[PDB]
């Protein structure tokens, strides 16, 4: 999902 | 070397302008339901004038940048810079971005109609089953 | 250690630390678990000004390890820097049950 | 003494914050959580128990004041109410914040939230909720406070404290 | 619609309107239709509080079938008997549903091993937003072992589609309750007034008990009471500040920085974990009304 | 160079700031109470907003022309940052497209099932109404 | 288990296949506990059209109690749950994607737990739950949600801003979809007021965030994507409404270095032109749209064409007198923002220089929106 991608980008 | 000092000077000037403006406003100011309307009118006025000033400043800055780049079109051609990699990367990325945008447009266009049809079917089925249930209960 | 942080009221902290160290000492405290006080003192504070009778009260302190929790009250900010003599004389006076009159 | 907003000239790329509260451990944790992350400015943190502060001359100007209220004890509420009478009105124009702690554990609360609702609404200041015992929420609260302080100090062109007062204004 | 009314009343619960004051509880003679033996049995016992969602399709006519089904269920899960009884005169108004009791009796009459009490007093704020197919009994009181209570709750949830939740009392409500119960007029005092405080010293532990003679507490309350027949937040604050100042003048300890836990007086005793004990049968209705209001607030 | 002009402007603004602070330091303090706090704060907000509006109306866009190299460097930095901005935008767009396709498939299946159930219910309605 | 098990006219245990539900859709046995319905598609199909009051009350009570008991930061400090809460919220969101509506329990939970939220625990699930809010007056719902949302919006990072913008776009789409079917059956004017207020509110939020974040294009993409959905209300949903986004966003997007932003702006302008020319002809038939919108759109189009190829960049918005350019040293300003000399097209100009009537090359590069705008404007 879009939000999952945003989260996994935010962690790194 | 000079770039860091120039950036620091710009940042200090930007901060000092705001601080001086705040001091001037405080000095000028130093010298129940009907108050909120005046407050919001004043806020709208400040917002409008700030937006106009920002647009004017941005337009002038863009004009300056554009004419500066146009004036030296030759020097940025033969032995230009390491910038060429950045420009080619931007050129590569733009096409992919627009292609993805078109794909998203088409997908949303299909999804809208599908959702509308589903909603209409649900609306019809609700009334049909309601009348069936009330007829069965009456019987 | 984080010189960007400025601790104000540092003199009060050092004063309360010195007072606590002088009052409670530094030796390991003996282990107690109960204390009882009986009070027959008058109420002084408009409120009960005309009353001439004492205010009878009974107070109990309970803890798994007393005389150590009281030592940490002043640094935690719950009690004043000098504690009442009724709480800092448990081992010196060798008593556990107290009766107080006016 | 009465604390005033504009007594001393601002420093060079320096922002100062002041935290007033009764529990020192929570204030220390919030401070070193704020200072844990880096930024483009130079941050300074001052800690105090109540107002007014002890007299001093080397103290720089204060750009933001945060009052920490612990809902589990009435002593902190009384201390904040007493300290609120030692700052001038001109300092309340978007430079004061309230931080309530302990709202997560309802059974331990000894002060109703509606009381601090009036308390925040009367002085026209924003109200924030956070549990300082948990590191995950404390880091986010520290980041938000750092951003607010950066806005208040004037490091963001076009935005001042007075505008920030209107941005966070409650409808009712 | 009832759903719209429920949504409107739920969204209206904001923290802007000032909470109202409370009337001083007045001693009232109970109705003569209640069994004195049952009232005497209900007193001097420790109850655990629970909030309960409305029951769906509950009928008062068929109680034997419910009892036999519960008996079969408890036998299957495990010389005992389960009895359903109806209480009278425990309602606040005529619109409130009747209360009832569920008892487990060991035959050998037998010995009571577990008691449940369903009640609703002055619950008009809840009857308005519920259809006629439900029965509103938001207050549940349990006396006995917890294992039996869990089984009974599971059976009730599986049968009538309800929900049980633990009920907790915080320091604010305890202070209000103590202030109101001190103001009540008593002819004879049977127990002293006691408060329990827990000092936060998390590396260590510490508890403080404050006991005071009832007459002195009554005089202290009368010294600060000025509004006739009503209790105001300022009066409660002054009443607590008197004790705080008296304690600080002797022990130099800021008692207002601690947490109140247990409050016992001459009419009832309450703990912060949700335990209540009732001593006087004249002020039963007021305590039941306060607990019902707390439960109704929790379930909405 | 423009550096001397910037330094001179900063010095003049600092001097004006010092004069402004000296002028402002002659006003007494005013403390509030719990009874007269809201109205006084509202009046002060009105006065401050009125002053700030007049202050903003007088401001004009300053020219202060610079050299050409600084503009080139600023453009280079802007392009450098825009590179990463574009790459992040591209990745987000790809994720959005994938999610849109999955949702499209799910909605198509749901629509098919709803059509089937509606047709069956309509047939049952016709059958019951006939009898 | 959090979800109650499936336990017991037509018996419930015999219902195992779709044809069985088809044959016995009219008569069915309701479960003792409705929680088991939350993870069963066959029962969801039946409940899709029931609208029964005790059923709704029971479901609301069970869901509200479960959500209140399972929370992490409200009424209890219990982080031991972790992924269970996320899975339950995902199940609820998937269920309410079906039924094309949301439950009142979720709305109550959002009203209850939003002020204490920090914005990082369950951001995705909460922001997806926000989109499924029943339609109501904007004035009543603003103090409950939007005040706290705006307070949390101005003090967080850029990613939070993008996420809330996406959530608001989804909410607007759902509201428009539901309002579209109403006219096929408070009046129309009293309902368009709420959506107009919502659009103005989100525009104000976007302008303030754009000012705060020092003109970041990453947020600009999200704003333009939102206004893409905004632009086609009258055509997609057949509802009379045309709202124009503030000149700040227009002048920030036009003077940007990004080419995709320019393409999206041209596409949005073309969509506005199409919607306006479609609505103007139907206005005579239905006879009211304010003309001030028409003059604002005309001014925007005039500025756009003057900056593109008309060599007249000094419109109503860019009211810059020529003496500033004269003293600065700008001689050629008429065709400095044109297609050839625009800073965004610098890369394309450099690429074509290494190889005159290069508009076809730009179109082949993928500039579809600009081509559509040119075709709609010239013709």
């Amino acid at each position: 999902g879009v939000l999952a991608h945003l989260e996994r980008l935010e962690t790194q | 070397c000079s770039e860091d000092r120039m950036t620091l000077l710009l940042r200090l000037r930007a901060q000092t302008k705001q601080q001086l403006l705040e001091y001037k406003s405080m000095v000028d100011a130093s010298e129940e339901k009907q108050i909120e309307a005046k407050i919001e009118d004043l806020e709208n006025e400040i917002e409008e004038v700030k937006v106009a000033f920002e647009i004017k400043k941005l337009a002038l800055d863009r004009m300056r940048l554009s004419t500066a780049l146009k004036k030296n079109l030759e020097k940025i051609s033969r032995q230009s810079s390491v910038l060429m990699d950045n420009m080619k990367h931007l050129l590569e990325l733009n096409k992919l971005i627009m292609k993805s945008q078109q794909e998203s447009w088409d997908l949303e266009e299909k999804l809208l109609d599908i959702r509308k049809k589903r909603l209409q079917l649900k609306q019809a089925s609700e009334s049909k089953l309601l009348e069936i249930q009330t007829e069965k209960n009456k019987q | 250690m984080d010189s960007r942080i400025i601790h104000e009221n540092i003199v009060e902290k050092e004063r309360v630390q010195r007072i606590t160290q002088e009052t409670f000492g530094d030796y390991p405290q003996p282990q107690l678990e109960f204390a009882q006080y009986k009070l027959e003192t008058k109420f002084k504070s408009s409120i009960l000004a005309e009353r001439e009778e004492p205010l009878r009260c009974l107070i109990k302190f309970s803890s798994p390890h007393l005389l150590e929790a009281l030592k940490s009250l002043a640094p935690a900010g719950i009690a004043d820097a000098p504690l009442s003599p009724l709480l800092t004389c448990i081992p010196n006076k060798r008593m556990n049950y107290f009766k107080i009159r006016d | 003494s009465v604390l005033r907003p504009l007594d001393k000239l601002p420093g060079l790329n320096t922002a100062t914050i002041l935290l007033v509260g009764t529990e020192d451990a929570l204030l220390q944790q919030l401070a070193d959580s704020m200072l844990k992350e880096d930024c483009a400015s130079e941050l300074k943190v001052h800690l105090a128990k109540s107002l007014p502060l002890p007299s001093s001359v080397n103290r720089p100007r204060i750009d933001l004041i945060v009052f920490v209220v612990n809902l589990h004890s009435k002593y902190s509420l009384q201390n904040t109410e007493e300290s609120l009478r030692h700052v001038d009105a001109s300092f309340f124009l978007g430079k004061v914040c309230f931080l309530a702690t302990g709202a997560g554990r309802e059974s331990h609360c000894s002060i109703h939230r509606h009381t601090v609702v009036k308390l925040a609404h009367t002085y026209q200041s924003p109200l924030l909720y956070c549990d300082l015992e948990v590191e995950g929420f404390r880091a986010t609260m520290a980041q938000r406070l750092v951003r607010v302080l950066q806005i208040c100090a004037g490091h963001v062109p076009g935005v001042s404290a007075l505008n920030l007062l209107s941005l966070l204004r409650s409808s009712e | 619609p009832l759903q719209k009314r429920l949504e409107s009343v739920r969204k209206q619960s904001s923290f802007i309107l000032t909470p109202p004051r409370r009337k001083i509880p007045q001693c009232s003679q109970l109705q003569e239709d209640v069994d004195p033996q049952k009232v005497a049995f209900l007193l001097h016992k420790q109850w655990t509080l629970y909030s309960l969602t409305p029951l769906y399709k509950f009928s008062y006519s068929n109680l034997k079938e419910y009892s036999r089904l519960l008996n079969a269920f408890i036998v299957a899960e495990k010389n005992i008997k389960v009895i359903f009884s109806t209480l009278l005169g425990m309602k606040g108004t005529q619109r409130d549903p009747e209360a009832f009791l569920v008892q487990i009796v060991s035959k050998s009459e037998g010995k009571v091993l577990w008691t449940g009490w369903f009640c609703c007093v002055f619950g008009d704020s809840l009857l308005e937003t519920v259809s006629e197919d439900f029965t509103c009994l938001p207050l549940f009181l349990a006396n006995g072992a917890e294992s039996n209570t869990a089984i009974i709750g599971t059976w009730f949830q599986k049968t009538f589609d309800c929900y049980f939740s633990p009920l907790a009392i915080n320091a604010f409500n305890l202070s209000w309750m103590a202030a109101m119960w001190t103001a009540c007029k008593m002819d004879h005092y049977v127990a002293t007034t006691e408060f329990l405080w827990s000092v936060p010293c998390s590396p260590q532990s510490l508890d403080i008990s404050f006991a005071i003679h009832p007459e002195d507490a009554k005089a202290l309350w009368d010294s600060v009471h000025k509004t006739p027949g009503e209790v105001t937040q300022e009066e409660v604050d002054l009443f607590m500040d008197c004790l705080y100042s008296h304690f600080h003048r002797h022990f130099k300890i800021h008692l207002s920085a601690t947490r109140l836990v247990r409050v016992s007086t001459s009419v009832a005793s309450a703990h912060t974990d949700g335990k209540i004990k009732i001593l006087c049968h004249k002020y039963l209705i007021g305590v039941l009304a306060y607990l019902t209001e707390l439960a109704i607030f929790q379930i909405e | 160079n423009t550096e001397e002009e910037l330094i001179r402007e900063c010095e003049e603004m600092w001097k004006d700031m010092e004069e402004c602070q000296n002028k402002l330091s002659l006003i007494g303090t005013e403390t509030l109470t719990d009874s007269n706090a809201q109205l006084s704060l509202l009046i002060m907000q009105v006065k401050c907003l009125t002053a700030e509006l007049s202050q903003w109306q007088k401001k004009t866009p300053e020219t202060i022309p610079l050299t050409e190299d600084v503009l080139i460097t600023l453009g280079k930095e802007e392009f450098q940052k825009l590179r990463q901005d574009l790459e992040m935008v591209l990745s987000t767009k790809e994720s959005k497209n994938e999610k849109l396709k999955e949702d499209l498939e799910r909605e198509q299946r749901w629509l098919d099932e709803q059509q089937q159930i509606m047709e069956s219910l309509n047939v049952l309605h016709s059958e019951l109404k006939n009898k | 288990s959090v979800i109650p098990v499936l336990n017991s006219s037509f018996p419930l245990e015999q219902l195992q296949s779709f044809p069985q539900l088809l044959q016995n859709i009219h008569c069915l046995e309701l479960p003792s506990q409705m929680g088991s319905v939350l993870n069963n598609s066959l029962l969801l199909h039946y409940i899709n059209c029931v609208r029964d009051e005790p059923v709704l009350l029971r479901f609301y009570y069970w869901l509200s109690q479960t959500l209140q008991e399972e929370c992490i930061w409200y009424k209890v400090n219990n982080y031991e749950h972790g992924k269970e809460f996320t899975n339950f919220l995902d199940t609820i969101i998937r269920a309410e994607c079906f039924l094309q509506e949301g439950f009142y329990s979720c709305e109550a939970f959002l009203y209850k737990s939003l002020p204490l939220w920090d914005g990082l625990c369950c951001r995705s699930q909460f922001l997806q739950l926000v989109s499924w809010i029943p339609f109501s007056s904007f004035s009543e719902v603003k103090p409950l949600l939007f005040d706290h949302l705006a307070q949390l919006f101005f003090t967080s990072t850029i990613y939070f801003k993008c996420s809330v913008l996406q959530s608001l776009k989804e909410l607007l789409q759902n509201w428009l979809l539901w309002l579209s079917m109403d006219i096929h059956m408070t009046t129309l004017g009293g309902s368009m007021n709420s959506v107009s207020k919502l659009i103005h509110y989100v525009g104000w939020l976007s302008t303030t965030a754009m000012r705060l974040e020092s003109n970041n294009t990453f947020l600009l993409h999200f704003i333009l994507d939102f206004y893409e959905k905004v632009c086609d209300i009258y055509i997609n949903y057949n509802l009379p409404l045309v709202v124009l986004f503030p000149p700040g966003i227009f002048y920030s997007a036009l003077l940007s270095l990004d080419t995709s932003i320019l393409n999206q702006l041209c596409f949005i302008m073309h969509r506005y032109r199409k919607n306006l020319t479609a609505a103007k002809k139907n206005e005579l038939v239905q006879k009211n749209f304010s003309s001030k919108t028409y003059q604002e759109f005309n001014h925007y189009l005039t500025s756009m064409v003057g900056c593109l190829w008309t060599s007249k960049p000094f419109g109503k918005g860019i009211y810059i007198d020529p003496e500033i350019l004269e003293k600065t040293g700008v001689a050629e300003y008429k065709n400095s923002l044109n297609v050839v000399h625009h800073p965004s097209f610098l890369s394309y100009a450099v690429s074509f220089l290494l190889q005159s009537w290069y508009l076809d090359y730009l179109f082949s590069q993928g500039l579809q929106g600009l081509k559509l705008f040119i075709r709609s404007s010239v013709h």
